[PDB]
RNA sequence: CGCGGGGUGGAGCAGCCUGGUAGCUCGUCGGGCUCAUAACCCGAAGGUCGUCGGUUCAAAUCCGGCCCCCGCAACCA
RNA sequence: GCCCGGAUAGCUCAGUCGGUAGAGCAGGGGAUUUUUAAUCCCCGUGUCCUUGGUUCGAUUCCGAGUCCGGGCACCA
RNA sequence: UUCAUG
RNA sequence: GCUGACUGGGGCCUGUAGAGCACUGAUAGGGCUAGGGGGCGCCUACCAAACCCUGUCAAACUCCGAAGGGUCCCA
RNA sequence: UCGCCUCCUAAAAGGUAACGGAGGCGCCCAAAGGUCCCCUCAGGCGGGACGGAAAUCCGCCGGAGAGCGCAAGGGUAGAAGGGGGCCUGACUGCGAGGCCUGCAAGCCGAGCAGGGGCGAAAGCCGGGCCUAGUGAACCGGUGGUCCCGUGUGGAAGGGCCA
RNA sequence: UCCCCCGUGCCCAUAGCGGCGUGGAACCACCCGUUCCCAUUCCGAACACGGAAGUGAAACGCGCCAGCGCCGAUGGUACUGGGCGGGCGACCGCCUGGGAGAGUAGGUCGGUGCGGGGG
């Protein structure tokens, strides 16, 4: 929503900060390999699994599109495509944990998050719970 | 604060700086780029009662005539707190003609 | 004067009651008078010679003291002033005259505001400072309706060496200045 | 205006960039020469 | 048939001539009176003995000397040729 | 698909000058005229100045850029 | 860049070739007023661009300067 | 001498 | 006439990879709570600034910031 | 779109491209220059008569988030910000030394002299906090000039300096 | 020769902020006055001069405190010169040297020169 994006390709290398635990929530979708996620793969796995249990609990998109994805609008070269074809795209590197589910039960969260990694890209994991913890 | 610093706008040598207290009055040539304090002289410690703009001519004297007891002719003066003014070291015997 | 009658009063009965009220361990710790600023917020700079000025002789008159014209710092356009320049009055009373214009003010002055129930105190909050306005400007004990063209109310704002809002309200309260309860 | 003092009747302009509106109208600054050193140096 | 079904009007091909900025005598180079030492646009580098600062705050050795320099923290980085002999 | 041009009162338009000073005709509302409607006359009033973000003390004014509308091109094969 | 002409009211302009300041339109008031114009009578918004100067007194004359409208001319 | 209609 | 590419020892420079929010921005969940919406008189869900814990992202962000690279000296 | 500046792409020296991303300049300023002396910002908290929620005022917390004419960085209060006084160094001759570069340009420049500014003095001042704000040459103009003056004296016209 | 105070620097927060007590014989400051120099777009608030009647109350100095801050290892990952592979790809793996950032343990309210004045 602001300062001035066109941004570049960058090149989605090596994951340490691209992945660390889940946080909130207890379930949670993790990827396996670095791609590109859309707000749009975004937003239908996230539909995907609202609607896959209904009215049911909390689904925390850890993830965010921050990226202009630019499609030049099949024309040749002259400086950088229009942008946002679709719109933005989170850069997700692997064991990065995209989606959280939340107190919905295991019956419902294993085929809830199967079904948000089978409309997104990425090979993911389902993590359970009792990951990284800090507090004495 | 009395951040004023007419200090680091002295990077020639032989610095004298002042200080001027209620009571007495301070005086010590400092050498840099090796900080050490060459000479120096109080006023009150030294000499007359608290009548102290002559007290302070005087100081200034007896730090000249110290100076000279060493033998250095360049200085430059300090304490940036100064207003130059009624706290005086109008003197001979110190040859930076101040 | 040095003798003024209200400093008078202050060394005389106050200290000591403010001693024998806290239970004070320093002379200096009571709280002392430092401060008794008057402004005059005073936007009017437009056309057809709007000068203005005679404002700061008035205020002049008033303290014994010739105020500063102060320029604005930040320019807004909301009130159509701007680059800096044009007016808000300032003066500044230390002691004895700032002592001198607090024997004309709270004695002769406030007793008088056209209802005048009294101060605000709620008004120190804190700090020592007791800040406090005036709608009309000529309730002082020397300039009459003849003397003007508008009314110029300022806002004073006297400062103690009071670390509480209780201590400059026991201080002030003693020194003449009344309250609304 | 690019104007440049003159010695005053004589020689040395001078070669300054004025801003004509606001204030210019015999500009006046005292001025070392190529020749009588100081002056005062009327514009143009 | 290849129909060429677009143009675009570029509005970003501008840049400066880059500048060689930066330090140009390291620490311990035997520089000389005017030797410049930083070239800069900000003072990164302070000046400190024998150095003097430019217009543009080019750092330039005054005198016949080696250079050393320091960071002093919270003050600046200071470069200053100390003198041999 | 790319240029350049508009957006301002209910509508049609002036405009607005580096930005601070906004209107014109008709329409409108109230009156006056008239047996009554027209027409005419008198009083005002009405607008987020295309949304949005930008530097600005401040934008309708200037800079982008996005949506509708207009005028252009879209050629050589 | 030179060369002309001009700075007179809210606007456009004439000036006894120094001894008085003026039109015309606009604005207002007043008369008739179906409508608005037109018509009629009366007042103004006036340092006569700015100063310096010549004269007894300056719009007038003299120079300087500023804006102001042009005419030609090059333009490396 | 102006001036349209129920 | 051993200075050279290369290397070793020193000394510096720098702000990329990383990484982190100390700034400029974007940000996800929860608590707190200024201005508009529900009838609105005090009032009502993150319909909503700042804070607050917990989360993150950045070529045009850097409190940090290596590998290295550059330069100078002694080899 | 063509030159210049700022970032970024630029891969921690430099440089580095594309019709790659994102902005600017064709100026300004006789104080927004010099020097001497002072003062600190924005913000938030409170508190204050008209006073906007940010006028002006007071008091705390405020280290730079304010300001520096202008875009963007770099910088910066131990001033480059704000104010006051005095002024003209927005000098004339040069300039060791470098930076940079293909040349041409561009940039910094201590120091010496003349002559001044400011300050008590140390010092600082050859424009502005800096990088944009421009233009080789040629041909002319204008002001000086100890230069040339087509036999000689002088002019024409040249040069040189501005 | 040691603590005490005053200036003055160095390292630049491991020394800062906020607390919590102490200091007044001196020193230092606040103070008492504006005649004296010079003062503040107003104000001897600042600056400055005169004083020494009083006080450490602020300010500052010097101690304890970890609350905030700041520093922050050992490791180990990241990243990577250099090499060699897998991966149609996005990219990953191994060896060789380096080796962070955050974090955690913790460390921490100075250390140190120089000249004076004092028991
Ligand atoms: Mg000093
Ligand atoms: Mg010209
Ligand atoms: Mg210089
Ligand atoms: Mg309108
Ligand atoms: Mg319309
Ligand atoms: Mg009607
Ligand atoms: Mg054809
Ligand atoms: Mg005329
Ligand atoms: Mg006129
Ligand atoms: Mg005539
Ligand atoms: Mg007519
Ligand atoms: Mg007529
Ligand atoms: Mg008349
Ligand atoms: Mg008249
Ligand atoms: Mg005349
Ligand atoms: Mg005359
Ligand atoms: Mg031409
Ligand atoms: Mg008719
Ligand atoms: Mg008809
Ligand atoms: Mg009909
Ligand atoms: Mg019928
Ligand atoms: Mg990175
Ligand atoms: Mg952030
Ligand atoms: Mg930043
Ligand atoms: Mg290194
Ligand atoms: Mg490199
Ligand atoms: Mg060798
Ligand atoms: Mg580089
Ligand atoms: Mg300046
Ligand atoms: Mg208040
Ligand atoms: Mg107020
Ligand atoms: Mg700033
Ligand atoms: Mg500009
Ligand atoms: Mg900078
Ligand atoms: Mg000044
Ligand atoms: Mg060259
Ligand atoms: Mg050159
Ligand atoms: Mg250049
Ligand atoms: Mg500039
Ligand atoms: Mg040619
Ligand atoms: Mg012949
Ligand atoms: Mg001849
Ligand atoms: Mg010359
Ligand atoms: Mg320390
Ligand atoms: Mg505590
Ligand atoms: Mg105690
Ligand atoms: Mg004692
Ligand atoms: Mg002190
Ligand atoms: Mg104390
Ligand atoms: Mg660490
Ligand atoms: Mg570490
Ligand atoms: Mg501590
Ligand atoms: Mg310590």
């Amino acid at each position: 929503r602001m300062k001035y994006r066109k941004q570049q390709r960058g090149r989605l290398k090596g994951a340490t900060k691209g992945g660390d635990y889940v946080a909130f929530g207890d379930y949670g979708l993790v990827a396996l390999e670095p791609a590109w996620i859309t707000a749009q793969q975004i937003e239908a796995a996230r539909v995907a699994m609202v609607r896959h249990f209904r009215r049911g609990g909390k689904i925390f998109i850890r993830i965010f599109p921050d990226k202009p994805y630019t499609k030049k609008p099949l024309e040749v070269r002259m400086g950088k495509g229009k942008g946002n074809v679709e719109g933005y795209v989170a850069v997700v590197k692997p064991g990065r944990v995209m989606f959280e589910v939340a107190g919905v039960t295991e019956e419902q969260a294993m085929e809830a998050l199967r079904i948000a990694g089978h409309k997104l890209p990425i090979k993911t994991k389902i993590v359970r719970r009792d990951a990284y913890d800090e507090a004495q | 604060k009395f951040r004023v610093r007419n200090r680091i706008k002295r990077t020639g040598r032989l610095r004298l700086s002042v200080f001027r207290s209620l009571k007495h009055i301070y005086a010590q040539i400092i050498d840099d780029e090796k900080g050490v304090t060459l000479v120096s002289a109080s006023s009150l410690a030294l000499k007359l009662k608290g009548n102290k703009t002559e007290v302070a001519r005087q100081v200034g004297r007896a730090l000249a005539e110290k100076a000279l007891a060493l033998g250095i002719k360049q200085v430059a003066f300090d304490r940036g707190p100064y207003k130059y003014h009624g706290r005086v070291k109008a003197l001979a015997e110190g040859a930076r003609e101040g | 004067p040095l003798d003024v009658a209200l400093k008078r009063k202050y060394y005389e009965e106050v200290r000591p009651e403010l001693i024998r009220r806290f239970g004070y361990q320093n002379v200096w710790e009571v709280p002392r008078l430092e401060k008794v600023v008057i402004n005059q917020g005073l936007g009017e700079a437009k056309e057809d010679a709007r000068i203005l000025e005679k404002a700061a002789q008035e205020l002049a008159l008033i303290t014994g003291q010739k105020p500063a014209v102060t320029r604005a710092k930040k320019s807004i356009s909301n009130f159509k002033l701007r680059k800096g320049m044009p007016i808000g009055l300032r003066v500044t009373l230390r002691r004895d005259r700032m002592w001198i214009f607090l024997e004309k003010l709270l004695n002769v002055a406030l007793p008088r505001i056209r209802d005048f129930r009294g101060l605000n105190p709620n008004s120190f909050d804190g700090r020592g400072n007791y800040n406090l306005g005036l709608r009309e400007q000529l309730i002082f004990p020397e300039i009459t309706y003849d003397m003007v063209d508008a009314l110029r109310g300022m806002d004073i704002a006297v400062v103690t060496t009071a670390e509480t809002d209780e201590e400059a309200r026991a201080l002030l309260e003693l020194l003449g200045f009344p309250f609304r309860k | 205006l690019l104007l440049e003092c003159t010695e005053c009747k004589r020689r040395n302009y001078a070669t300054e960039k004025n801003k004509r509106n606001t204030p210019n109208k015999l500009e006046l600054r005292k001025y070392c020469p190529w020749c009588r050193k100081h002056t005062v140096h009327r514009e143009v | 048939m290849a129909h060429k079904k677009g143009l675009g009007s570029t509005r970003n091909g501008r840049d400066s001539q880059a500048k060689r900025l930066g330090v140009k005598r390291y620490e311990g180079q035997v520089v000389r009176a005017g030797n410049i030492l930083v070239r800069q646009r900000g003072t990164r580098f302070k000046p400190g003995k024998n150095v003097g600062m430019g217009r543009d705050f080019t750092l330039f050795a005054l005198v016949d000397g080696v250079v050393e320099f320091q960071d002093r923290g919270r003050l600046g980085r200071y470069v200053h040729v100390r003198p041999l002999a």
